[PDB]
């Protein structure tokens, strides 16, 4: 999905 | 302050390719998506490209798709657009934009928030050329109440900018430069106006003073009443 | 692909007063429509998203509604400061932009003073002529400038440019140049330039003969 968040992951590992 | 600033425009042939770059601060660059969205003479605002926060996706508008690639490099705070196979219809203002920012991910779709002001590309076959300056002389036909309009049609000049004083900048009340056009030759061309007070004609000299900085060109021209 | 589709084009307002602009989806988008507003040369700056969260700082008299297809920008009492082009954008499926409404200074209606220019001496030498008809000063934006030529509407050989509203007296000035080579400008004698404007009861013309 192009518009879904382009920005890191606040809940990355 | 966030802060984003472009770089990279100016002239280019058609066909050719240019790269446009834009300096992120103010903000952790790596944990941003990125777009670019530009704007041609005469149309709407154009989203171009986008580019994921770590760089492992993007996509493009189709109006660029195989011609366009768009990267960034996060340990130097800077995004990239490079073109390639320029046409006409790719002059515009190009801007550098900030996915919406949202630490907190409340939503499941993203727009745009902080724009950069933008970098010009204009591509051309012109070659660099200083204008020519004619004088738009007022007569009785140009004489309304008490108000005379005169002017200096500035023709023929790439690329833009020109700038336009008359008397050396002693005279700016009641003047309109207004905006270029572009040509069907692709050179440019603009009037500058100026209404003056119809009992000073005969007293007052008007000159217009033209400066095209690309070519290094600096003309005055007077600008002389008609008995007509 | 979504189109945005905005209205009205342009709106004349006055300080103090409370101003709707209205922006359409082809396709429902749901709540993901923000709303920018732009100054003539000045970045963009993000105003509402989702439709109708007010960003940060964002005075209070502005407010975005809608779900689905339509959506509104109210402004409930003008300011200054408000006075721009105003865009929406939906970001439910990439990123389109409506053309924009451009929210400018209401003042009386003010005719233009129309004036006419022959190509100078000058330019002819050069195998060229521009003849230029300058309106000056008039208000609304809206005018209809047509060249004729011994008497005959042209088309495609003229080209026009305006100013952006006076700061001081919120007029606009407007030129139409007509192009012509110098062999097809010494074949006709009668050059005109007719306006049509609001403040004009009927269509006003300037003229005159080659070489007077």
């Amino acid at each position: 999905d192009p518009n879904a968040n382009p920005n890191v992951d606040p809940n990355a590992n | 302050q966030v802060q984003l600033v472009e770089s990279g425009g100016g002239v280019v042939q058609p066909g050719r390719s240019l790269r446009l770059s834009c300096a992120a601060s103010g903000f952790t660059f790596s944990n941003s998506g990125m777009h670019w969205v530009r704007q041609v003479p005469g149309k709407g605002l154009e989203w171009v490209a986008i580019i994921w926060y770590d760089g492992s996706n993007k996509y493009y508008a189709d109006s660029v798709k195989g011609r366009f690639s768009v990267s960034r490099d996060n340990s130097e705070n800077t995004l990239y657009l490079q073109m390639s196979n320029l046409r006409a219809e790719d002059t515009a203002v190009y801007y550098c934009v900030r996915a919406y920012f949202d630490s907190e991910n409340l939503y499941d779709y993203y727009g745009m928030d902080v724009w950069g002001q933008g970098t010009t590309v204009t591509v051309s076959s012109a070659s660099t050329k200083g204008p020519s300056v004619f004088p738009l002389a007022p007569s009785s036909k140009s004489t309304s109440g008490g108000t005379a309009a005169l002017g200096c049609l500035v023709k023929d000049y790439f690329p833009e900018p020109v700038t336009v004083s008359w008397n050396s900048g002693a005279l700016t009340s009641g003047v309109h430069t207004f905006p270029a056009v572009l040509q069907s030759s692709g050179l440019y061309s603009l009037s500058s106006v100026v209404t003056v007070p119809s009992s000073s004609l005969g007293t007052q000299t008007y000159i217009c003073n033209v400066n095209h900085k690309p070519s290094n060109t600096k003309v005055d021209k007077k600008v002389e009443p008609k008995s007509c | 692909d979504i189109q945005m589709t905005q209205s009205p084009s342009t709106l004349s307002a006055s300080v103090g007063d409370r101003v709707t602009i209205t922006c359409r989806a082809s396709q429902s988008i749901s709540r993901w429509l923000a709303w920018f507003q732009k100054k003539p040369g000045k970045a963009p700056k993000l105003l509402i998203y989702t439709a109708s969260n007010l960003e940060s700082g964002v005075p209070s008299r502005f407010s975005g509604s809608g779900s689905g297809t339509e959506f509104t920008l109210t402004i409930s009492s003008l300011q200054p400061d408000d006075f721009a082009t105003y865009y929406c954008q939906q970001y439910y499926n990439y990123w389109t932009f409506g053309q924009g409404t451009k929210v400018e200074v209401k003042r009386t209606v003010a005719a233009p003073s129309v004036f006419i220019f022959p190509p100078s001496d000058e330019q002819l030498k050069s195998g060229t002529a521009s003849v230029v008809c300058l309106l000056n000063n008039f208000y609304p934006r809206e005018a209809k400038v047509q060249w004729k030529v011994d008497n005959a509407l042209q088309s495609g050989n003229s080209q026009e440019s305006v100013t952006e509203q006076d700061s001081k007296d919120s007029t606009y000035s407007l030129s139409s140049t007509l192009t012509l080579s110098k062999a097809d400008y010494e074949k006709h004698k009668v050059y005109a330039c007719e306006v049509t404007h609001q403040g004009l009861s009927s269509p006003v013309t300037k003229s005159f003969n080659r070489g007077e």
